[PDB]
């Protein structure tokens, strides 16, 4: 009995922590980018608006 | 003679409802991670 | 320790199916926007002749 939680638990959290690593590698870009384009578009949007 | 053979029926019971709940969740583990892992990417070329 | 070999076999080709649907997604894309960025440069340097004129 207790060794069924004990390996439920090891591997799921191997699993989970390994896999974890694997998917926290996907995103810089979204935030950066949409910042970056408004940054240097605040000036373009006033002159348009003036 | 009777209790120890209902006895092991009950350690059997337990031995294969643990089994079923640990396949259960593991695949709802699964499915429930891989969610949110694909809708990314070519999303961020989109707005490129 | 059989049903572990065959989920992992086909679990490695449909992973492999995926990644490379992914890619070559990504390349046409690439190629689309590439064309008509390039085609939007030309325009944007040919502009000035009407200016010009």
């Amino acid at each position: 009995k207790e060794e069924t939680k004990n390996k439920n638990l090891e591997e799921t959290n191997v699993m989970k922590i390994i896999l974890e690593t694997k998917q926290t590698k996907y995103y810089t870009e979204l935030e950066q980018m949409n910042s970056k384009f408004q940054s240097d578009t605040s000036n373009k949007v006033k002159d348009h608006q003036f | 003679v009777k209790e120890h053979a209902k006895t092991e029926e009950e350690q059997t019971k337990n031995i294969e409802d643990l089994r079923i709940k640990g396949a259960k969740h593991y695949a709802e583990l699964k499915i429930t991670m891989e969610t949110e892992i694909q809708d990314l990417e070519k999303c961020f070329e989109d707005m490129k | 320790e059989a049903r572990a070999a065959m989920i992992k076999q086909l679990e490695d080709n449909k992973n492999q199916k995926i990644a490379e649907i992914i890619k070559e997604h990504t390349q046409k894309y690439n190629d689309i926007k590439n064309y008509y960025s390039e085609i939007t440069a030309t325009n944007l340097d040919y502009r000035k002749t009407l200016k010009n004129e």
